[PDB]
């Protein structure tokens, strides 16, 4: 579960290999990312009941 | 501000809640 | 150019018979470049420190489209002044080592007065110019 190579990688590997806690972190801080910087605050509550 | 009531629909307002400001994110790349 | 003006420097006197790479004049380059590229950093540095303030503070929304269309050309531009810089450093390690100065398509030489006018220059006239047109055909 080492980065091999770099640019992004896909989620159904981080899942895979790296485990159910670990995807739906990395889909919550990534879409938080793009709301945080427009301003938009969205508790990351709701974006678990989609993952 | 109290806990979440049994019932309540927490799938749609979930959806609901990150769908909303979709009109203040840029739709190019940024 | 006020490049010139902002530092005490003078046009260059080029001598008749005057070289390329004496002690004095690389050790003069290095110090402009250096400055330069100190410049650009802090350039870089003041961006996104006036852009986080946008991303930290949060506008009306009925100002967001103006803001965002701020936002928006700040962030292409910051992307574009850290090209430069690499681009510039890059023309740091030509001065450094020996492949500084000439066309890298055809032998030919690049002008003196013309590097000074563009030091990240990589084509000579002739050649850069075709890749435009060729450009503007090979896309369009
Ligand atoms: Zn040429």
């Amino acid at each position: 579960g080492d980065v091999i190579s770099d640019g992004p990688e896909a989620p159904h590997d981080i899942l895979r290999l790296r485990g159910v806690h670990a995807v739906t972190r990395y889909i919550v801080n990534e879409v938080q990312d793009v709301y945080r910087l427009q301003g938009v605050k969205i508790n990351d509550k709701h974006i678990e009941v989609i993952v | 501000g109290h806990i979440i009531n049994k019932g309540e629909a927490i799938g749609v307002i979930a959806a609901q809640s990150i769908g909303e400001p979709g009109t203040q994110l840029t739709m190019r790349t940024f | 150019l006020s490049i010139l003006a902002i530092a005490g420097v003078e046009p260059y006197q080029e001598k008749p018979g005057e070289e390329y790479m004496n002690e004095a004049q690389l050790a003069h380059f290095r110090r402009i470049l250096e400055a330069w590229r100190n410049q650009l950093r802090d350039e870089v540095d003041r961006t996104v420190t006036h852009m986080q303030d946008e991303a930290a503070n949060f506008p009306d929304p009925v100002d967001r489209a103006a803001q965002e269309e701020e936002f928006s050309l700040e962030l292409r531009n910051r992307d574009r002044e850290r090209k430069l810089i690499k681009k510039i450093e890059k023309t740091l390690k030509k001065v450094e080592d020996e492949d500084f100065g000439y066309c890298e398509s055809c032998g030919v030489e690049i002008g003196i007065r013309r590097l000074e006018a563009r030091p990240t220059a990589d084509l000579c006239i002739d050649c850069k110019t075709l890749a435009e047109i060729r450009e503007k055909q090979m896309a369009g």
